[PDB]
Formats: C-alpha cells, structure tokens, sequence
C-alpha cells in the first residue's frame, strides 16, 4: 500500500504459492522385427 | 550461264529447337542395369 503518515501499517499481503506437478510419463513403442538393415533403420 | 552458277548450302543441317525440360532435373534418377528397380516405402507408420 501507500502508507499514511499516522496509521497502523500492518500485514499488507503475501502471495499464495501454487505447485504445478509434471508427472513425467513414458511413451512406449514395441515393433517386432520378424541391405535393409531393418534392425538399425 | 545458268548452269555455271551454283547455290551455296549451309554449313550444318539445322533443326527446330525444342524444350529440354524433362522432369529429370528434379526427379531422382538411379543407375540400375537390373531388368527393373524396386523401392521400399512405409505407407503407414508404427504406433507409440
């Protein structure tokens, strides 16, 4: 606030915090393989 | 005297110029003697 010359001046305000969670999932692929080098490809 | 005069021919047989844009400049050419050529594509993809 803008304080007055003669006043209380008590406990203006304080930010309320918030925690945002990042669940860190996983992304899975499973293909089967049965010149082409398909293995590396 | 008409037999004594002979016209002079050109130096080279010239022809009509025709365009040389052939889609071979942008497409992909391969040097393949084999009676054919195969290519291998993935019409779809895997899944994750």
């Amino acid at each position: 606030g803008w304080a007055s010359e003669t006043a209380a001046l008590s406990e203006t305000a304080t930010p309320q915090i918030d925690r945002i969670t990042i669940p860190l999932h996983e992304l899975a692929a499973m293909p089967k393989a049965s010149a082409f080098d398909i293995e590396t490809w | 005297g008409g037999y004594l005069v002979d016209p002079q021919t050109s130096e080279t047989i010239r022809g009509v110029l025709r365009s040389t844009a052939s889609l071979r400049q942008i497409a992909s050419v391969v040097n393949v003697e084999a009676t054919s050529f195969d290519v291998l594509v993935d019409k779809t993809d895997m899944g994750s």
